[PDB]
């Protein structure tokens, strides 16, 4: 689940597959700018720490 | 911890662009209409809207 | 292992040797922009921008 | 050997505020700040790469920076990075700068322009280091244990790291149009400027030398320098020139390594 | 506190500090430190540079 332990889970440290769920979302850019705004729930590993 | 990768935006001067899906973890893509971007020396994409 | 159009040359010995960048900068860069997914990218990049 | 920093250039990006509360396109825009070193060392990332002069030679005193599709260099001194207090600069190569900063709620990097004017960028960053162990001390003692910890080294060997690089977009400009009398002229200098005009079937295509219109006014023709020939960076503040993208790869310096802390 | 100081004719600093408790708070419902590159526009007031 987003924001808590194991938001992104990798079957092995060398495994290619990845499952990520952090509620990434995009928002409309402001007029007269080029920035690609977005919003995202912070890392679950840091808050678990 | 995760790392959000945000590639540079693609602004189509005088046209419309179509979003394409990909097999990436937690992928998000959208197209915004009516932008009039600006750069340091002048505002490219001559088409007004 | 790298490819250019229909060349399929070893990445260690590119056909532009030597001074690939000095002779044709843009051609060298567009060459490197098709090998990003090839495992032998870096050794090509080593040769591409190296000459005395 | 390889001098990979020959196909790369400094660029101009949009900084939130330039040390005064106002926003303008600075040459020293700050990208992501990485702080995964236990002892508390930061890897700040510029836009204007440092350590290599305008002529693509390694110099300990000259650092490149972009200025209106024109590269200049400034003395490596006066590179000041700061937080609530005043930081210490350890490493210096490419876009990346290493610092050990006092705790604070922001950091700024700045350097003197060609004409000795400060060019600064300020980013909001909550920095608060905690040393490894069970005591929250401040500076190392002259008698104590040794505890393993990680840090960023000064080596620039093979690192297994990536930066996406791509060709710069069609930079627009308007100082190159000069209306003399019922006609305009386009400046040159190596910039194969692209044009598009509305007057009488107009003119589509790119020139390489001077040109005259003889027909219409300024507000129909345009300047779009293409340049190419150099990889810039894959930054969200500068657009792409093509949908399927091109992408490159460059290795960042300063890997992460084990040491022991007292 | 705050102090204001400027050099004399003989390059001697002349200073004066007054006790003053400064603690600004930005307008709105977040105590942010510096302005972002994406947000709302909230009215405020400030001192202008004009001397009319
Ligand atoms: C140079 O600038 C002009 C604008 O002054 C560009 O002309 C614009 O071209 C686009 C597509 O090429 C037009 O978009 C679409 O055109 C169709 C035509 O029927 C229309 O039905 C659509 O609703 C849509 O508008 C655009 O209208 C047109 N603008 C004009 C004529 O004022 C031109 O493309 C530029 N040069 C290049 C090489 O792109
Ligand atoms: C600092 O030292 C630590 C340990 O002294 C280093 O961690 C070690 O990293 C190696 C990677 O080469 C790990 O080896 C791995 O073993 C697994 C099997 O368990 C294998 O699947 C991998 O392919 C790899 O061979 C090693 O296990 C790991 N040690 C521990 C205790 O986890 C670390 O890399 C050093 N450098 C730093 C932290 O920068």
């Amino acid at each position: 689940q987003p924001g808590r332990f194991g938001d992104i889970q990798s079957r092995t440290v060398e495994s290619n597959d990845l499952y990520a769920n952090t509620a990434l979302k995009l928002a409309r850019p402001s007029p007269g700018m080029v920035h690609v705004p977005y919003t995202q729930t912070p890392s679950g590993f840091k808050y678990w720490l | 911890e995760y790392k959000t990768v945000v590639p540079s935006p693609y602004v189509k001067c005088c046209g419309a662009s179509e979003c394409s899906t990909k097999e990436k973890p937690d992928y998000q893509c959208k197209v915004y209409t009516g932008v009039y971007p600006f750069m340091w020396g002048g505002a490219y994409c001559f088409c007004d809207s | 292992m790298c490819v250019l159009a229909n060349a399929t040359f070893p990445c260690f010995q590119p056909p532009c040797v030597p001074c690939c960048y000095e002779n044709n900068a843009e051609a060298t860069l567009r060459m490197l922009e098709d090998n990003v997914d090839r495992p032998g990218y870096y050794d090509l990049l080593q040769a591409a921008l190296t000459c005395r | 050997h390889f001098n990979v920093y020959k196909a790369t250039r400094p660029y101009i990006a949009y900084c939130a505020d330039c040390g005064a509360g106002h926003s303008c396109h600075s040459p020293v825009a700050i990208e992501a700040v990485r702080s995964e070193a236990t002892d508390g060392m930061l890897k700040i990332q510029f836009s204007a790469q440092i350590g290599i002069d305008k002529s693509d030679n390694h110099d300990y005193t000259k650092i490149r920076y972009a200025d209106g599709h024109a590269i200049e260099n400034a003395v490596r001194s006066s590179l000041k990075v700061a937080t609530s207090g005043d930081c210490f600069v350890h490493g210096t190569m490419g876009h990346f700068i290493l610092a050990k900063c006092p705790p604070g709620e922001f950091l700024q990097v700045s350097i003197q322009d060609t004409r000795n004017a400060v060019r600064a960028c300020r980013i909001q960053y909550h920095h608060d280091p905690q040393p490894v162990g069970r005591e929250k001390f401040t500076i190392r003692p002259h008698y104590g244990k040794e505890i393993p910890c990680t840090t960023y080294q000064q080596t620039t060997a093979k690192t297994v790291e990536e930066i996406d690089m791509h060709m710069p977009p069609d930079t627009p400009d308007r100082t190159l149009l000069s209306q003399q009398s019922g006609n305009v002229k386009i400046t040159v200098g190596g910039k194969k400027v692209k044009y598009n005009c509305t007057c009488g079937t107009g003119n589509v295509g790119t020139t390489n030398s001077d040109m005259t219109i003889n027909t219409c006014l300024i507000e129909q023709c345009h300047v779009s320098v293409t340049d190419h020939k150099k990889w810039q960076f894959n930054s969200p503040f500068v657009p792409r020139a093509d949908e399927p993208a091109r992408k490159g790869k460059v290795h960042i310096p300063f890997p992460l390594d084990n040491i022991t802390c007292r």
